[PDB]
C-alpha cells in the first residue's frame, strides 16, 4: 500500500480513497467520481490496490486497521463493542467506548474500522 | 411544467424598520434569519459535499410569495488551483520541478481548510439544501477565534479570485458583507468581478 494525492480533495491511502473536502473514506465506486474527477486521476486509482467495498458486507464486527493515515485525516465517532477474548472489538448486544470510521456500504449496513495500533 | 411548493417553515420579513422595500427570510422553528451579506452552508449534491455561499439577493414576487434566493458563491481550500497558488505565494515559486501530486500534497496539507475564496460567481439556492447558517469572517477575528473554532460554521476569508481558482485579490471580507447590504444587487455583483480581471 502507497499513499498520494490524486487531487487536492482526493488523497489515496492504505487501500482507502480519502475524501478531505468530507474526512472521510468513499467508495472507489461512487459513480460521481467519473464526473468529480479526470481520467488520468481516474486511471491513478486503478492502478493502485483498493479495497472492494463489498468484501466487507460479509462481516458482522467492527474491522482493526493498520493505516496511521486513514485515521489522521478522517472525522471519527464514539462507538461501543464487546472487547471479546480474542482481544478484538464485536457488535453490541466488557464494554469499550472505542472511536472508529463509519463507512456506508451498498448494503447500506455501516461497516467500521478502529485503528488497530490502539489498545483499550 | 412548473409546480408551486410551500416552504416549509420559512417566513419573509418585509421592512426598513419593521413592517407588514427591504427583504429577508426568518426560519419559525429556531428564528435564524437570512439576508444579504449572510453566509450560508449548503448541501451540493453533484460535489458531494458542502459549498458555501454569501447571500447577494432575495427576488420576491408583488403578486404571489414566490421567492428566489441568489447568492455569491465561495470555493473552499480543495477547489483552488494548486499550481497558480504556489506560483503566486511561494517565495521561490520559479522551480516547479516535481510532479502534480506533489503540489496537491503540499496545498493541501499546509492551507486552512476553514479558509474559503469569495468569488462573483451567483448561483440561485434551494432552501432544502440549506444546512446553517456560516460566519465568514476577516483573518484579525480568525485569529482571536483559534482555539474555539467550530469547523462547521467558522470561515475566514481574505481574497476573492476567479471560479477556477486563480488570481488572487486582497478584500476585507467585513467590507465586503457591509457593501454587498448597501448598494444594488446588479452593481455590487458587476463590481466584485472586475476585481480579478
Amino acid at each position: 500500500t502507497e499513499e498520494e494525492y490524486v487531487s487536492p480533495r482526493f488523497l489515496v491511502a492504505d487501500g482507502f480513497l480519502i475524501d478531505l473536502a468530507e474526512e472521510k473514506p468513499i467508495n472507489p465506486k461512487d459513480p460521481r467520481l467519473l464526473t468529480l474527477l479526470k481520467d488520468h486521476q481516474r486511471a491513478m486509482i486503478d492502478q493502485m490496490n483498493l479495497v472492494k467495498w463489498n468484501d466487507f458486507k460479509k462481516y458482522q464486527d467492527p474491522i482493526p486497521l493498520k493505516a496511521k493515515t486513514l485515521f489522521k485525516f478522517c472525522k471519527q465517532i464514539k462507538k461501543k463493542f464487546l472487547r471479546g477474548a480474542d482481544f478484538k472489538l464485536h457488535t453490541l448486544p466488557m464494554t469499550v467506548l472505542c472511536s472508529c470510521v463509519p463507512i456506508l456500504l451498498d448494503d447500506q449496513t455501516v461497516q467500521y474500522l478502529y485503528d488497530d495500533s490502539l489498545e483499550h | 411544467a412548473k409546480t408551486l411548493k410551500d416552504l416549509q417553515g420559512w417566513e419573509i420579513i418585509t421592512t426598513d424598520e419593521q413592517g407588514n422595500t427591504e427583504h429577508y427570510l426568518k426560519r419559525s422553528s429556531d428564528g435564524i434569519k437570512l439576508g444579504r451579506g449572510d453566509s450560508v452552508v449548503m448541501h451540493n449534491e453533484a460535489a458531494g459535499t458542502y459549498s458555501v455561499y454569501m447571500i447577494q439577493e432575495l427576488r420576491l414576487n408583488t403578486l404571489n410569495n414566490v421567492v428566489e434566493l441568489w447568492a455569491l458563491t465561495y470555493l473552499r481550500w480543495f477547489e483552488v488551483n494548486p499550481l497558480a497558488h504556489y506560483r503566486q505565494f511561494n517565495p521561490d515559486a520559479n522551480i516547479l520541478n516535481r510532479p502534480l501530486n506533489y503540489y496537491n500534497k503540499l496545498f493541501s496539507e499546509t492551507a486552512n481548510k476553514n479558509e474559503l475564496y469569495l468569488t462573483a460567481e451567483l448561483a440561485e439556492l434551494q432552501l432544502f439544501n440549506f444546512i446553517r447558517v456560516a460566519n465568514v469572517m476577516d483573518g484579525s477575528k480568525w485569529e482571536v477565534l483559534k482555539g474555539n473554532v467550530d469547523p462547521e460554521r467558522d470561515f475566514t476569508v481574505r481574497y476573492i479570485c476567479e471560479p477556477t481558482g486563480e488570481k488572487f485579490v486582497d478584500i476585507n471580507i467585513e467590507d465586503v458583507k457591509a457593501y454587498i447590504k448597501k448598494v444594488e444587487p446588479r452593481e455590487a455583483q458587476e463590481y466584485l468581478k472586475d476585481l480579478t480581471l
